[PDB]
């Protein structure tokens, strides 16, 4: 909810991210720009 | 030049040694970031130029 | 354009709910108003969770996708007046308004 | 404290087009809110209609973009609230209205809260 010209600009994002075990993942909650990811085609 | 925004840097272990930082979070709220600049200061360093021109 | 429950009676003592529902409310905010009868409607809730000052804190607002909520916690007899919600565009050019609440307690 | 006082016509023959003005007391439109106008039906919920800056920027209700079209009279801190030729389906009572805002940081880029709309008219029984 915002107006300004930074409406959907940063972009909260999630991951399964691979810790220091072999065996063992994380779901990591991260900020980025819109200038960093690419669509796919929550997206 | 300015990039107003107080933000937070988290750290995660992702391999043996490999830990790396992220954009973690921002405190207050969300501001652009921009540049300053004397206009008339510009325009009358833009007007020497273009007498060299 | 916006979707809005058009009467709602409670007892005293209780916990008010009233929602809209609207496409845009996943991108835009929604602001709160109470139309006391012969009366100009008092700003009640703006920004979905902040009432201005002068505002006791029995009204409580929260947002869930496509639908917010008018959330008035130790319902008084005194507060039975209309209830407005209000967004805008989409876009984000034009106002919009809720269609209407009736409060009725006891 | 800003005081609006709402003016325009009375008594309203049918399919006639309604300028109406908001003498604005207390007037120091200066640029720092946005003004606009409501309306009631006279047993129903509000209908917004549109919505003006002091620079001239205005929004409009698409249901009635074409009938409507607003103006300042910046002069005499004094509203423009046009119409064409409106039939008696708008037996409405109109409402003079402020949106305040508040500037959060830059206003070119437009980085600002809309405020709730804060300080009310007086209640224009228009009958056509
Ligand atoms: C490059 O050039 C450009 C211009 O060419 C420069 O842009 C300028 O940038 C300024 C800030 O960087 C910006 O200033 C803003 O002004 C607002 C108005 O302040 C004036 O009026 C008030 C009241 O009359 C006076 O007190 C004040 O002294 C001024 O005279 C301020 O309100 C803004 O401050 C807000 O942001 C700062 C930082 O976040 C907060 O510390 C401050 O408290 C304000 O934050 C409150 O308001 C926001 C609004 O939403 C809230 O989100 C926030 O939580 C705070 O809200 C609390 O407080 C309020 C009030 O107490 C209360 O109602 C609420 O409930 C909360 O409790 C800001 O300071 C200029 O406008 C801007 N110029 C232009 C033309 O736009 C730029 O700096 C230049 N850059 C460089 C590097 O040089
Ligand atoms: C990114 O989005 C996620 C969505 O799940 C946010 O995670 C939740 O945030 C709320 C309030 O912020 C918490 O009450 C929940 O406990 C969070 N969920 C989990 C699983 O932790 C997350 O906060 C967002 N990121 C930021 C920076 O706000
Ligand atoms: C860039 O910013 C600095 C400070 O943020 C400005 O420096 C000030 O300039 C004014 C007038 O030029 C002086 O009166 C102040 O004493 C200066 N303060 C400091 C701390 O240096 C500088 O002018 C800005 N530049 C532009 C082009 O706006
Ligand atoms: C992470 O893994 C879980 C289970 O393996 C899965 O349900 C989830 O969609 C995954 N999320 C991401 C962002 O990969
Ligand atoms: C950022 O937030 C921290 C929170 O403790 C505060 O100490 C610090 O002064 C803030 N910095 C700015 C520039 O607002
Ligand atoms: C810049 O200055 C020149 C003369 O010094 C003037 O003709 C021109 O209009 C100016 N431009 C702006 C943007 O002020």
């Amino acid at each position: 909810k915002l107006r300004s010209m930074m409406r959907g600009e940063i972009k909260n994002c999630s991951f399964n991210m691979t810790t220091e075990l072999r065996d063992k993942k994380q779901k990591v909650y991260s900020l980025f720009y819109r200038l960093d990811v690419v669509q796919i085609n929550n997206k | 030049c300015t990039r107003p925004n107080n933000n937070t840097v988290k750290s995660i272990r992702i391999g043996p040694g490999q830990a790396f930082y992220y954009f973690g979070d921002v405190l207050g709220d969300v501001r652009m970031a921009h540049c300053n600049i004397s206009k008339a200061t510009w325009n009358e360093t833009l007007g020497k130029v273009v007498k060299q021109l | 354009e916006l979707t809005q429950p058009p009467s709602v009676s409670v007892s005293p003592g209780q916990t008010a709910r009233i929602t809209c529902s609207g496409d845009a409310l996943p991108k835009q905010y929604a602001y709160w108003y109470q139309q006391k009868p012969g009366q100009a409607p008092v700003l009640v809730i703006y920004k979905d969770s902040e009432r201005p000052s002068g505002i006791p804190e029995r009204f409580s607002g929260s947002s869930s996708g496509t639908t917010v909520t008018l959330t008035i916690s130790g319902v008084q007899a005194e507060d039975e007046a209309d209830y407005y919600c209000q967004s805008a565009d989409s876009s984000g050019t034009y106002w919009v308004f809720g269609g209407g609440t009736k409060l009725t307690v006891l | 404290q800003v005081q609006l006082q709402e003016s325009g016509p009375g008594l309203v023959k049918p399919s006639g087009t309604l300028s109406l003005t908001c003498a604005v007391s207390g007037g120091s439109i200066s640029s720092s809110n946005w003004w606009s106008w409501v309306r009631q039906p006279p047993g129903k919920g509000l209908e917004w209609i549109g919505e003006i800056y002091h620079s001239g920027s205005t929004n409009y209700n698409p249901s009635l973009k074409s009938r409507v079209t607003i103006s300042v009279d910046k002069s005499k801190n004094q509203f423009s609230l046009k119409l064409s030729s409106v039939t008696a389906a708008d037996t409405a009572v109109y409402y003079c209205a402020r949106n305040a805002i508040t500037i959060f940081g830059v206003v070119i880029i437009g980085e600002y809260y809309y405020y709730g709309m804060d300080v009310w008219g007086q209640g224009t029984t228009v009958t056509v």
